[PDB]
Protein backbone atom coordinates (compact mmCIF):
# COMPACT_ATOMS: atom_id res chain seq x y z
CA UNK A 1 0.00 0.00 0.00
CA UNK A 2 0.76 3.69 -0.85
CA UNK A 3 0.40 6.11 1.77
CA UNK A 4 1.40 10.19 1.12
CA UNK A 5 1.53 13.08 3.89
CA UNK A 6 -0.69 16.27 2.86
CA UNK A 7 1.88 19.22 2.42
CA UNK A 8 -0.77 21.98 2.65
CA UNK A 9 -4.58 22.19 2.98
CA UNK A 10 -7.17 21.41 0.27
CA UNK A 11 -10.39 22.71 0.45
CA UNK A 12 -11.37 20.76 -2.50
CA UNK A 13 -13.51 22.36 -5.25
CA UNK A 14 -15.16 19.91 -7.17
CA UNK A 15 -17.31 17.67 -6.07
CA UNK A 16 -15.18 14.34 -6.96
CA UNK A 17 -12.32 15.78 -4.79
CA UNK A 18 -11.30 15.00 -1.23
CA UNK A 19 -10.73 17.77 0.90
CA UNK A 20 -8.05 17.48 3.66
CA UNK A 21 -5.80 19.24 6.17
CA UNK A 22 -1.92 19.52 6.26
CA UNK A 23 -0.52 16.64 7.69
CA UNK A 24 -2.90 14.15 7.20
CA UNK A 25 -2.09 11.00 5.75
CA UNK A 26 -4.17 9.62 3.23
CA UNK A 27 -3.71 6.40 1.21
CA UNK A 28 -3.79 6.22 -2.21
CA UNK A 29 -6.17 3.84 -4.09
CA UNK A 30 -5.16 4.69 -7.92
CA UNK A 31 -3.24 6.83 -10.11
CA UNK A 32 -5.68 7.67 -13.35
CA UNK A 33 -3.72 11.09 -14.25
CA UNK A 34 -0.15 12.04 -13.64
CA UNK A 35 -1.30 14.91 -11.20
CA UNK A 36 -4.49 13.97 -9.59
CA UNK A 37 -4.52 10.57 -7.59
CA UNK A 38 -7.86 8.92 -5.94
CA UNK A 39 -7.29 8.53 -2.10
CA UNK A 40 -8.72 7.72 0.92
CA UNK A 41 -8.88 9.17 4.68
CA UNK A 42 -9.04 7.27 7.91
CA UNK A 43 -12.94 8.47 8.18
CA UNK A 44 -13.65 6.27 5.12
CA UNK A 45 -14.32 9.41 2.11
CA UNK A 46 -12.66 9.16 -0.96
CA UNK A 47 -11.87 11.54 -3.94
CA UNK A 48 -9.49 12.92 -5.73
CA UNK A 49 -6.28 14.76 -4.75
CA UNK A 50 -3.46 17.03 -6.02
CA UNK A 51 -0.07 15.09 -6.38
CA UNK A 52 1.58 17.87 -5.92
CA UNK A 53 0.21 19.01 -2.24
CA UNK A 54 1.56 15.93 -0.70
CA UNK A 55 4.22 13.79 -0.06
CA UNK A 56 5.93 10.22 0.24
CA UNK A 57 5.39 8.65 3.53
CA UNK A 58 6.88 5.75 5.62
CA UNK B 1 9.56 25.66 -1.77
CA UNK B 2 6.57 27.63 -1.17
CA UNK B 3 3.12 26.30 -2.20
CA UNK B 4 2.88 24.88 -6.28
CA UNK B 5 -0.28 25.63 -8.21
CA UNK B 6 -3.35 23.62 -7.90
CA UNK B 7 -2.63 21.74 -10.69
CA UNK B 8 -4.99 21.54 -14.04
CA UNK B 9 -7.56 18.39 -14.00
CA UNK B 10 -6.43 16.34 -17.82
CA UNK B 11 -8.09 13.08 -19.60
CA UNK B 12 -7.25 9.80 -17.20
CA UNK B 13 -6.49 6.26 -17.71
Amino acid sequence: AEYVRALFDFNGNDEEDLPFKKGDILRIRDKPEEQWWNAEDSEGKRGMIPVPYVEKYR
Amino acid sequence: YGRPPLPPKQKRK
